[PDB]
């Protein structure tokens, strides 16, 4: 079966590690909630 | 049963395993559909039934109507509240990219985190849920990059 279990309080942290690019990207959202490159 | 704010792990029993991420708002459990399916929840003693859900947006909630209204201004960083399997709650700060749509822009996320992290909430500096973590594409090899996902109040 499946549960849910608290993991804790939606908060934005000073601390934070920050990492990943900005990317953009041509994209295509079909019937099934599926991107696709365009 | 446990009606508190707050993210929460989305778990399954075979051992057991961290399937995704949701988010509990105003009574409200919000997640991304692939991860549970339209399948009702279990939160503790008392059940979560299912309420709204899309498959094109990925998106669905329970217990009462989608609740997370706020978006990405399209200039400040985010940060994703990842909820890793077996790992604590954890921010991670980022620029998003932009997905580039017939219907206008996307909000995305450069981030790759494990499978059970789908659902995980993006926030912004206010600490207001923008979307969740878990759909997206892929490019070049092995770097996944997520979409914003917001659905409508």
């Amino acid at each position: 079966d499946m549960y849910i279990e608290r993991a804790g309080d939606i908060t934005w942290e000073k601390d934070a590690e920050v990492t990943g690019n900005s990317p953009r990207l041509d994209v295509a959202l079909d019937e099934s909630g599926d991107f696709s490159l365009v | 049963g446990e009606t508190t704010d707050g993210v929460y792990r989305v778990m399954t029993r075979r051992g057991s395993t961290q399937v995704g991420v949701g988010v509990m708002q105003e009574g409200v459990f919000h997640t991304m559909w692939h991860v549970t399916k339209g399948a009702a929840l279990r939160s503790g003693e008392g059940r979560l039934d299912p309420y709204w859900g899309d498959v094109k947006q990925d998106l669905v909630s329970y217990c009462g109507p989608w609740k997370l209204d706020a978006a990405w201004d399209g200039l400040s960083e985010v940060q994703l509240l990842a909820v890793p399997p077996g790992e604590r709650a954890k921010n991670i700060q980022t620029l998003p990219g932009i997905f580039k749509t017939k219907d206008g822009d996307i909000g995305a996320v450069a981030l790759d985190y494990p499978a059970g992290t789908s659902g995980s909430p993006i926030l912004d500096k206010s600490g207001r849920v923008i979307g969740l973590y878990g759909n997206g594409v892929v490019i070049k090899n092995g770097s996944y990059v997520s979409a914003i996902t917001q659905g409508k109040r």
